[PDB]
RNA sequence: CUUGAGUCUCGUAGAGGGGGGUAGAAUUCCAGGUGUAGCGGUGAAAUGCGUAGAGAUCUGGAGGAAUACCGGUGGCGAAGGCGGCCCCCUGGACGAAGACUGACGCUCAGGUGCGAAAGCGUGGGGAGCAAACAGGAUUAGAUACCCUGGUAGUCCACGCCGUAAACGAUGUCGACUUGGAGGUUGUGCCCUUGAGGCGUGGCUUCCGGAGCUAACGCGUUAAGUCGACCGCCUGGGGAGUACGGCCGCAAGGUUAAAACUCAAAUGAAUUGACGGGGGCCCGCACAAGCGGUGGAGCAUGUGGUUUAAUUCGAUGCAACGCGA
């Protein structure tokens, strides 16, 4: 409520060096267990080289396209009720926003593991089914599309 | 079909609702749509950011005609009586200019004690 | 409150006779008159206006 | 006699009062072009209006109320008052040189008269607000608060009532008493060259000196310092009510008790708390996130329960794997 800090810097992928992808690779992990992510998505990403064979590197970014909500909404309190605004979101979180909701709805299948049960939902989650980008746009219906009150 | 070219409009805007009613030269409609007549109603509407996807409503039933420039009446005051002329000159359409036509007595009548909320 | 120009720029300028009437004479009619109140209001919200 | 009251003169500003005109704006209802599924409204909604065409919108008429702007912190009158404009009949107030009579004088119970609003009359008009009334919704609920409509009645004379926080909760008339920024009027003089400049009379708004003040505050417009007269006041409730007279179409007004009865009812002023009052922070408070409880078994504490007893204490944040 009145410190401006800022972000605390994540070590990389243990090959790659990512550290765009060093925080997607901290909201998987239970209980802190970096013996349980290191090897089920840093090989769930491997993975993709069955779901096509091509560069699984950059065969994230894209996963991470039509997933990424750019219009929020931010709540308020003036009126006598309510307040919607929907309003902008910065990079500094969207990167991230994304990664969780993925993995989240990626739990609740039922797939025949999790290395599988995320090895699905990356590719899927590029192509429109499952609730990626179901959820992006149960979304943006409401946000900027409601800019009456924003 | 007549084609007008000068007629005008009429921007009525009450505070929890607002038309477009776009009429002739002399006086007589032309078309027309509003607030409430579009999608959202209650008072999500009203809004500015409402009351000219009403506006650019006009613009589809007063293209069945020839309209190469209008002027317009602002009768009302509230949340949709600029904004209104927003998304009116750039949806394509040209301008002389504004003249307000709302209320103004000289005291002549009594008026709503109403709201005592 | 007569507006209109030549040379198509849709400038501004309506904003002219936003200071002569507009909601200004709007607030005084809107619900009620005054009746008493401006015995209170021009006669008495005047100690807002001494300096 | 003349400075007090005043009479004439001669100026002057002003919503002073009554009557008669009036023009413009503005809603609403009428009459048709247009035009289409909509308008109205609340927190949202509903009631009501719209395919028998609302509303928008135009061009026309009927009609009633009221005079934005100017407007003022202003102006007037004895108070309650009173706002466009025009016309006649009519008050008051102010001033300047003077010109005049000569203490007329200021006070007044009863006496008479004016009387915001509301209401009762007779009769008129009735555009808009609207008690009462009916729907509508909110709630436990709603005889209310907001929504939709609407009778009286706001308006007119003619007449009654004759009370209000009738206000400045502060009689009147008269001379005093440090000033300081003003408002509006009237008349002297200044190269009147001038916006203005300087003296001076009515009114007036804010500070505020002594002083008065129980404090807050009044303070040249006194709540200062004196002088004529009249009004009222003597503890709270019972009570401006009852009882008699009065007035009054009435509704009621006014003249005004007793009996019980309590240690208090009050004024201003500080002290904090509390505000569904404001302004400014602080916390895992919240928001942002991670996890979990309620739910499922079981361990366990507690109030229920029953007991021959289920041994006493803890009973919101402060007790419940608590003292065990
Ligand atoms: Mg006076
Ligand atoms: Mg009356
Ligand atoms: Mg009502
Ligand atoms: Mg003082
Ligand atoms: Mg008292
Ligand atoms: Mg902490
Ligand atoms: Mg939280
Ligand atoms: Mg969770
Ligand atoms: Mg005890």
């Amino acid at each position: 409520r009145r410190r401006v800090i800022g972000q605390r810097k994540i070590l990389p992928d243990p090959k790659f060096g990512s550290e765009l992808l060093a925080k997607f690779v901290n909201i998987l992990m239970v209980d802190g267990k970096k013996s349980t992510a290191e090897s089920i998505v840093y090989s769930a990403l491997e993975t993709l080289a069955q779901r096509s064979g091509k560069s699984e590197l950059e065969a994230f970014e894209v996963a991470l396209e039509n997933v990424r909500p750019t219009v929020e909404v931010k709540s308020r309190r003036v009126g006598g009720s309510t307040y919607q605004v929907p309003v902008e979101v910065r990079p500094v979180r969207r990167n991230a926003l994304a990664m969780r909701w993925i993995v989240e709805a990626a739990r609740k299948r039922g797939d025949k593991s999790m290395a599988l049960r995320l090895a699905n939902e990356l590719s899927d989650a590029a192509e429109n089914k499952g609730t990626a980008v179901k959820k992006r746009e149960d979304v943006h219906r409401m946000a900027e599309a409601n800019k009456a009150f924003a | 079909r007549k084609q007008v070219s000068d007629g005008v409009a009429h921007i009525h805007a009450s505070f929890n609702n607002t038309i477009v009613t776009i009429t002739d030269r002399q006086g007589n409609a032309l078309g027309w749509a509003t607030a409430g007549g579009s999608g959202f109603r209650g008072s999500r509407k009203s809004t500015p950011f409402a009351a000219q996807v009403a506006a650019e409503r006009c613009a589809d039933a007063v293209k069945e005609y020839g309209i190469k420039n209008l002027e317009v009446m602002v009768k009302g005051p509230g949340p949709g009586r600029e904004s209104t002329i927003r998304a009116l000159n750039a949806a394509g359409f040209r301008i002389t200019n504004i003249t307000d036509v709302t209320p103004i007595p000289h005291n002549g009548c009594r008026p709503p004690k109403k709201r005592r909320v | 409150i007569k507006v209109r120009e030549n040379e198509p720029f849709d400038v501004a300028l309506r904003r002219f006779k936003r200071s002569c009437e507009k909601a200004g004479v709007l607030a005084e009619v809107r619900r009620r008159e005054f009746y008493e109140k401006p015995t209170t209001e021009r006669k008495r919200a005047k100690a807002s206006a001494v300096k």
